[PDB]
């Protein structure tokens, strides 16, 4: 009786844990792609920062 | 554009998959498994070796192995089977369709070299192969052909500036104190806590431990004195056995031996050291562009905070009239492999093959001719 | 295919039958008996000795024996009286037809492995034969190729992990007390509340009180305390000639010895001590399926309530991350003998057999490179 | 016995999902910070780089 | 020169005495017990625990429970009184009065160097006490101040590179397997001959007959196959209640374990392979001193014929260019202890002692300034 009981929740449990797992790998999955795209938006600022001293050093 | 394998040769985890991407499409362990006794299983089928996950996870019955240590391949007869993991269990093709990108550590040895070459041809049937050098690859993955790599691998740290995409042979530094070395030694100042550890399943629980909890400090004298004065530098692991155990300032003395060889008892210098040294054995003209792109790259550099430290290190040693910055990569555990997909996908690339042809006239030697 | 006979060489009831089946289908008693008087029975045909239901019917004219003691053959002369009533008595077959199975303890003496290998190939004429531990054997009753029996039979304890059908020879326990031991025990414990039984036609009646009316207590202090509070804790028994007793607290007290062995003189530590002792010899990746599948097997363990009693005690010197689980099988008596039956019926086990030809080249001793 | 074998395997799978489950969340609170901390950073590089663009548009 | 006490604590047997001797005053068992019952002795005088040879003499009344267990202290309570028994009952003489000079294991936790001086300092009330690493004690006995001592305890071999007289930290080999795993070992592969032997009080006689009888073969595979086709590799002992026992193979068998550490499941390598590594990790230079100065020390290395299957074994791993020389001691289980003397009898030593004043400022971590 305990083990059809327990069996219901660990079911549930599973269920629950595994939808979480999916949830948090594609968001954090989004995020990832979040920072990607930070770091690109760093990198041209950085590029131009450069570009803006080598103009700056010559005038 | 015929689909390439890039297999990033790891000496903790091998990093494998399909050129055209931008990420690998296997990460595994860089291990492989023979039998312990004579007879392995009862009622069921078995087998003469076994590999990755498959090895990690069958584990009772195996003495455990490794293609690679300090980024020397040291038994050709595991890294084959890494290889044969690779293709038919892993990626599920046959290698005989799919030209290879192979990367090496910075100064392979060349008898190495044309191992690697030979057996990829005779055995596996190739149609081609390339090698390229892993920090070569780590830049081209940041997108630039001018800066300095260095590639702290799972086993040996190699300072490579580079120069309108080319390596300058002069100027290699390598040297063997990473990711192996840094799991033996945590191992070590852990028994001397007073947590002692022998078994090599406790050392593989070891080597998760310094990957998830190491840091660099920003300084090592004031977090030195920071766990001296107070215990808010320790860390708490639970072991898979239960067991709750505590991380001391071992998080950041293990990874203090890179900056001073001496720890372990060596001659060495420190990474820092070996950077500063790499751009003045360099050209004049170009230790500008180096200091300022200073990419760090593999497994090694993951840990938190490293950027500030060697931002520090590097201006310090360096004159204050050239530009300094520190460039880490959003993944740099896998620019080596990026670089090798974005490479191997290049069409100025396909020309560069060395065809089978190019193979049965020179024999695995022609590898040094269209390698460098 | 060849019907194998499964005997099961228990140290109070023998179990023996076909292969194929999933029950044994002869039990009787480990008794052998021989004249009161200086000859055979009066007007009746000649037997020399006497077994099993014989043995114990007859009684009134024999003196009686027993061949094997604390799970080793103390007289090679009647556990040949045993096999000789197994084979031409209780299955009414020739042995020379069927190959033998034959069960032992782990670390069974080696001159013992051998003096059975010879019994049964040069007497009986077996046309081939295996000797197998007891808790490899019940493992595979369990379902479960992985796993640690804690296998407790009429007469010895073992604590044996098993890693896919091979013990793991250097984390073995072992514990001399368990079914035999228990008789004698509880004999004295009885004569202690003033039930002197001195007379051992008295013994086998106490062994049979102590199989149907003991029971392992989940808290020993507790129900201790409930017997000296209350007579709640005590069951009549009427014996064979009349005469009502009442088995007090010697219910739980005479097993209890299992878990105390310092009750009784020894030294040892108890079962679920030597249980921890022994699952702490092996790897911390199997290690997980060592503790989540400890298995109860034999005689002793067919007590109620021991489940929690066990569920308990590991728990408390174990870590709470190790998965603590009781397997107890549905009849975990014969669990041996099931997984015995199953093996002899495996396609793939039918090569492991000694022939009759390498017994021949060999002599006894080949049962040292075809078991282990 | 069924029962008590797909229980245990439920019970391993729900161990197996926490464990995996925490690795992704771990991962995700490290990916909500790396945000903060570029926010912070790109905040830093436009303001440099319209301080240099001061400069530049002064000389 | 203050007269020191020298006091190696032993994994079996604890050697205790005065220094400016050249050889221990007493030595005596590594054991401490406690009576198993409240009430247990009439006409004589009851204690809460008993040691040494006063527990030996009357043994019976006790559990025995050990102070230290493979050269780490398992129990504080135990080891001290050991330290009881040895100021007061052993040399009768006040610790207050008398420098005491500790051998410790190398590689010792760090909780323990401190627990270690905070129970010598506070309850003895030493005036001064110094660690010194057993080792390099052995070394100091050997008059080098370079090689490699190879101490193998009681219960503990550890291998440890000594330059100028300076323990090379990267280079410390601890393998857990010596004396007191090898009476185990023993004790299980007797059972297996059909010599079972269970209870502790017959334990202690066959780590007598391991000291007496074990033998180190130069030749594993050609001794063990002299014993399988003769029985001229046995020989007999008569056990202190009469009957003859016969001890066969299992006396190189035995110690065999050292070499092959895979017979009883551990995944550590052999003594050998470890002292080879220890010189492979240690500076190119020193390496010719290391092979040629390879110190044997600790009463696991007393077995006969050691040398010249340490001498083998040792010029197989290492190059023919190295010279290679074995350095037995006349007394090499002494050899920790005698080491003590010498340098607790020297002029220098006196102004390396942690005093009291240096214990009241720092408290017991003070050991760790002043012993490395």
């Amino acid at each position: 009786e305990k083990y059809s009981q327990k069996e219901d929740k660990y079911e549930e449990e599973i269920k629950v844990l595994s939808d979480k797992l999916k949830e948090a790998e594609t968001r954090a999955e989004f995020a990832e792609r979040s920072v990607t795209k930070l770091e690109k938006s760093i990198d041209d600022l950085e590029d131009e920062l450069y570009a803006q001293k080598l103009k700056y050093k010559a005038i | 554009e015929t689909t390439a394998l890039v297999c990033d040769n790891g000496s903790g985890l091998v990093k494998a998959g399909f050129a055209g991407d931008d990420a690998p499409r296997a990460v595994f362990p860089s291990i492989v498994g023979r039998p312990r006794h004579q007879g392995v299983m009862v009622g069921m089928g078995q087998k003469d070796s076994y590999v990755g996950d498959e090895a990690q996870s069958k584990r009772g019955i195996l003495t455990l192995k490794y293609p690679i240590e300090h980024g020397i391949i040291t038994n050709w007869d595991d890294m084959e089977k890494i290889w044969h993991h690779t293709f038919y269990n892993e990626l599920r093709v046959a290698p005989e369709e799919h030209p290879t990108l192979l990367t090496e550590a910075p100064l392979n040895p060349k008898a190495n070299r044309e191992k690697m070459t030979q057996i990829m041809f005779e055995t596996f049937n190739v149609p081609a192969m390339y090698v390229a050098i892993q920090a070569v690859l780590s830049l081209y993955a940041s997108g630039r052909t001018t800066g300095i790599v260095l590639d702290s691998g799972d086993g040996v740290t190699h300072n490579v500036p580079i120069y309108e995409g080319y390596a300058l042979p002069h100027a290699i530094m390598r040297l063997d104190l990473a990711g192996r070395d840094l799991t033996d030694y945590l191992m070590k100042i852990l028994t001397e806590r007073g947590y002692s550890f022998v078994t090599t399943a406790e050392r593989e629980i070891v080597r998760d431990i310094k990957e998830k909890l190491c840091y660099v400090a920003l300084d090592f004298e004031n977090e030195m004195a920071t766990a001296a004065s107070s215990s808010s530098l320790e860390k708490s692991y639970e072991l898979p056995d239960g067991q709750v155990i505590t991380i001391g300032n071992e998080r950041f003395r293990c990874p203090e031996t890179l900056f001073q060889p001496s720890f372990i008892g060596m001659e060495s210098a420190g990474i820092h050291e070996t950077t500063y040294n790499s751009i003045m054995k360099c050209d004049i003209d170009i230790r500008k562009d180096l200091y300022a792109n200073n990419v760090l790259s593999g497994g090694t550099t993951m840990y938190p905070g490293i950027a500030d430290r060697m931002q520090k290190e590097i201006t310090a040693l360096a004159p204050s009239t050239m530009k300094i910055k520190i460039i880490a990569p959003p993944e740099r555990k896998y620019s080596v492999w990026i670089g090798g997909s974005i490479l191997a996908s290049l069409s100025t690339f396909q020309q560069m093959w060395i065809s089978k042809q190019e193979y049965d006239e020179a024999g695995p030697s022609i590898v040094h001719r269209k390698c460098f």
